[PDB]
């Protein structure tokens, strides 16, 4: 999430 | 103003069927006199029909609709439509993110049934 | 007035969904460009999907719905309903008897998808 | 399937609204309880309200809207949409000729009032 | 979501009328292409007719109702309906208080005219 791998 | 509550002809079986387009996993729940009675839920770009269920409106008619995204609300619009006087829908879309496409979770009621 | 018969945008996927509610075996015909594009059949009378697909409204944007039960053409009842100027549905009802309740095959049509 | 029929709450007010778009004289009676209780008379092109008012919805709640050129009637469309569960509009076209664009006279019809 | 906003075909004509329900004095606004067309004001609690008026959708065919009582924006909801695929209404109620009848200004916009 540091690298904006947040998914849904 | 609310969205997605209809007032459905008292102890009437009616159909509810949601539909998916989003890459968010959608949870559709519907409320009957303020008590859930049905949840679906599904994740799908393409319509994927998530949930289809006949229920009954029970003694009050009231029927809600609210549409989650893991956990948050997602916003709705809402209408209900007669054709001949006769067959009804109560139609649910809703918004879980930015685009303002309001296909996130389609929901459409119907009845009479049978 | 014919009913039916909608216009959608060119080259716009939508889904298109069917729903029994009659003790006669239900047939929707979907035409895109006054092709057949796709074929439901089922039976029921406690509102069962009966048919579900994604199609492309194509180069002319013209949808038609026609349904018949054993070679016998249902009377139609349709419109359009738009909400927050973004999301739309096209709905029918038909009726194969004379009880008038215009739900033997229920078919809702919405775009857009994704 | 009948057109023009709807079914309101009885014993409720109820506006109902003409216009005209056509090149013959739009005749508009609407009928409560199977009795004329409003006539319009009009020809426009340019969408003029012929008539507006405010009726009751009676003991029945029956409402019906006729259309007429010159002693013959106009073909109806016609449709039911509410918003928020509460705003009601009860929707009609006609047509009086060949062109279809069914705005000859439309008639419409809104509670609750006041 | 957005309300009132309502995506009319580009250079076409249409009417717009607004009707009164409430104790407030009713201002509504219609803009095409973001700019003021427009202007109604009037007071009704019978649904009295405060203002109707031809327009044209213009370039972007963008048709904007809002809706105040002495200053005060009110609270809208909104749909469009087509019947027979050809007769098109864009449907706007307004609520200005707190008992939700939603019927304190009611605008109606039709097309196509002529
Ligand atoms: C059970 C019935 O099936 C049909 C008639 C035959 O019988 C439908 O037209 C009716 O509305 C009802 O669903
Ligand atoms: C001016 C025309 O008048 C009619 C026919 C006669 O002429 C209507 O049916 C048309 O739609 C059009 O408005
Ligand atoms: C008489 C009332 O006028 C308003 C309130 C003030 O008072 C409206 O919001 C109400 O619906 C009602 O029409
Ligand atoms: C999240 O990515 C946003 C979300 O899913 C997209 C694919 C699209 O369907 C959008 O409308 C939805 O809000
Ligand atoms: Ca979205
Ligand atoms: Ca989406
Ligand atoms: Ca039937
Ligand atoms: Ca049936
Ligand atoms: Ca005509
Ligand atoms: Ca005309
Ligand atoms: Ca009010
Ligand atoms: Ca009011």
């Amino acid at each position: 999430k540091k690298c904006k791998l947040c998914l849904k | 103003a609310t969205q997605g509550v209809f007032t459905l002809p008292a102890n009437t079986r009616f159909g509810v069927t949601a539909f998916a387009n989003s890459s968010g996993t959608q949870t559709v729940n519907v409320l009957v006199n303020n008590e859930t009675a049905a949840t679906f839920s599904g994740q799908s770009t393409n319509n994927a029909v998530i949930g289809t269920q006949v229920l009954n409106s029970g003694s009050s008619g009231k029927v809600q609709v609210q549409v989650s995204v893991n956990g948050r609300p997602s916003d709705l619009v809402s209408a209900q439509v007669i054709l001949t006087n006769e067959l009804n829908f109560a139609l649910v879309g809703s918004e879980d993110g930015t685009d303002n496409d309001y296909n996130d979770a389609v929901v459409v009621i119907n009845w009479p049934l049978g």
